[PDB]
DNA sequence: ATCAATATCCACCTGCAGATACTACCAAAAGTGTATTTGGAAACTGCTCCATCAAAAGGCATGTTCAGCTGGAATCCAGCTGAACATGCCTTTTGATGGAGCAGTTTCCAAATACACTTTTGGTAGTATCTGCAGGTGGATATTGAT
């Protein structure tokens, strides 16, 4: 049966998700996570819908930027796989850990 | 209350594909979950501070916009 | 009548009247409360005392009796919360922290 | 020929409080002045923003408290808040 | 700039994606607005050369 | 009876000037409002700082010009300066 | 006028700056590279500084103008006012 | 027959020496000439205080030292000990300066 | 395991720039005491949007399998960087000088504030109208991947 070589569907997905503007996390899990996190700072808070929408937009932008930096740190070491040490290097250089 | 496994592995792989990544290690998912939780609590702390200063109980979009702007991560579109 | 100043009233060392005047003249709001200068003076004094205690411990550690900018840098960079409050400042004549990567050492 | 105000003598008082017999150079004292001015402007700017957001026209103790909480981290925020609160109650009760 | 982008994608009405494409594609705008996030904007299509096949 | 002022109609006028027959969505118009407010606050804050440094009590056209030069890069700074200068001379000479 | 002074940042000076940064072995192509970087940095600050100086109608650049430029680029500096 | 240290010994000794100190590492006069040349390219007939050039020197040295630390991290990431220009470029790209 | 050559630390010493200090003074400021005005806290209330179910319906996540290709370890080698020495050159320190530009003093007058009045005008709400586009369907083709 027809099988693509490892890596073809990868670039197809890359083009597809770089052509789009959608959100990539489901909304209900992110909402539950936000409420659970806010549970420790103050109890019985309410959230507008636009508040959780803004939080999701910001989080996705942050993560996409971090993944670009991680990809650069991976290519620097002559690989194509991203590993946790690449994330750690990117965040250490940005100043988020330091 | 594992609401952090609500961020599934296919979702993180989609986020990586948007960033141009072509191959993903198997230990990346826990790392990104930790990073995301750190970022989120950093933002929500200041959002809730802005809220309780105004003596409200409902977190508004403007509180999140201000909390983001103070982190140096200005966000356009929710300024209403 | 007898005039005791405001910083003595609040039990502080920093000036309350000067902070009041600086808050007025600095164009921050069109009115300024009475407790705002007291609060701000107390906070500033606390922070100064913290950083000075650390710097003095560093200075007495290097067998010296007089604080120099190097000691201020050593105090700031060695504490988490100070280093994270002052993470983006440059102290003139401060130097750096002694630190060599482990892979560069021999053997 | 105009005068030049500074926090030198107050920093010296605080130093003689926490370290009774240690001195300080002149360059370190300039560093300390720069530090005090910088932190003052940070807190005052944040409090002004807070007052503008709520359509208030007065800077009070609550604005300063919230600015302190928004600017300092953890240990520092807690202890600074406690110190300022104690100062204000000591001041009003006198 | 945004209108040129919109007319390039065969559309008649500007949406946030066109604003993002206009901003990120110009040097001076991208360097003026380098630290802002535009909601519903997406990213720029760009794949590293080493990841392509062959 | 609570209103909410915005730059929607002015942005629409400018759009109908540079692109006579193209429209704009509502979310893009919110983006444009956010942009105008952000740039306004940047310029006004920088001009206020400039006025404080020189111990002046008035914000004039020179403060705005210098803030524009300090904030925008190259092409943008040059063309914005020329535009504002022309506007001010057209205004005073009328 | 004065021209061609970037070479006054000699190779030993860059090697010392690298030693304080913890660097053990240095490629031969670094030096040239480094010089470029430094120049860019200075041009970004001095410009800002001069923009302040002409605003006050002065002709001499003071330390406060440098401190303001550095602060506005997010590089606050303690010690000079 | 004459005494010679093995490569990498004097380098570590110099690392300790220059991390223990606080002096400036660039000569004053060449730096001053460089600053004046750039300024002249911006506006003719300028003057300078002494503290202005001193501030410029301190700031530029701090900048370069931090850059060299990030460069060292990027080099170690690639399993090297020699810093090369591509490391400087990676650090300046992740930082957000180019 | 030993030896010997180098570089660092520490005890001793001293000259001197710098911190500590009055004295004077002095001007600028902070504190007291009233009188006035106004912004903010309390109370009430209306009405809007948030939390909670109910409830199909189907698109996405999960677990499994198989295989290919990538990351990592092991040799090997050459070239490129470090260490050391001789030479010289150019930076630094000290002192002096001219003088240009900055900062304080005084005038005064053009310009910005503060009120009262009047006219638009831009923004909310229906109320309405129209249509650019997202979703669905068919058909061409561009690409991949094993033969």
């Amino acid at each position: 049966p027809h099988r693509y070589r490892p890596g073809t569907v990868a670039l197809r997905e890359i083009r597809r998700y770089q052509k789009s503007t959608e959100l990539l996390i489901r909304k209900l899990p992110f909402q539950r996570l936000v409420r659970e996190i806010a549970q420790d700072f103050k109890t019985d808070l309410r959230f507008q819908s636009s508040a959780v929408m803004a939080l999701q937009e910001a989080c996705e932008a942050y993560l996409v930027g971090l993944f670009e930096d991680t990809n650069l740190c991976a290519i620097h070491a002559k690989r194509v796989t991203i590993m946790p040490k690449d994330i750690q290097l990117a965040r250490r250089i940005r100043g988020e850990r330091a | 209350r594992d609401n952090i496994q609500g961020i599934t592995k296919p979702a993180i792989r989609r986020l990586a594909r948007r960033g141009g990544v072509k191959r993903i290690s198997g230990l990346i998912y826990e790392e990104t979950r930790g990073v995301l939780k750190v970022f989120l609590e950093n933002v929500i702390r200041d959002a809730v501070t802005y809220t309780e200063h105004a003596k409200r109980k409902t977190v508004t979009a403007m509180d999140v916009v201000y909390a983001l702007k103070r982190q140096g991560r200005t966000l356009y579109g929710f300024g209403g | 009548a007898k005039a005791k100043t405001r910083s003595s009233r609040a039990g502080l060392q920093f000036p309350v009247g000067r902070v009041h005047r600086l808050l007025r003249k600095g164009n921050y709001s069109e009115r300024v409360g009475a407790g705002a200068p007291v609060y701000l003076a107390a906070v500033l004094e606390y922070l100064t005392a913290e950083i000075l205690e650390l710097a003095g411990n560093a200075a007495r550690d290097n067998k010296k009796t007089r604080i120099i900018p190097r000691h201020l840098q050593l105090a700031i960079r060695n504490d988490e919360e100070l280093n994270k409050l002052l993470g983006r400042v440059t102290i003139a004549q401060g130097g750096v922290l002694p630190n060599i990567q482990a892979v560069l050492l021999p053997k | 020929r105009s005068r030049k105000e500074s926090y030198s003598v107050y920093v010296y008082k605080v130093l003689k409080q926490v370290h009774p017999d240690t001195g300080i150079s002149s360059k370190a004292m300039g560093i300390m002045n720069s530090f005090v001015n910088d932190i003052f402007e940070r807190i005052a700017g944040e409090a002004s923003r807070l007052a503008h957001y709520n359509k208030r026209s007065t800077i009070t103790s609550r604005e300063i408290q919230t600015a302190v909480r928004l600017l300092l981290p953890g240990e520092l925020a807690k202890h600074a808040v406690s110190e300022g609160t104690k100062a204000v109650t000591k001041y009003t009760s006198a």
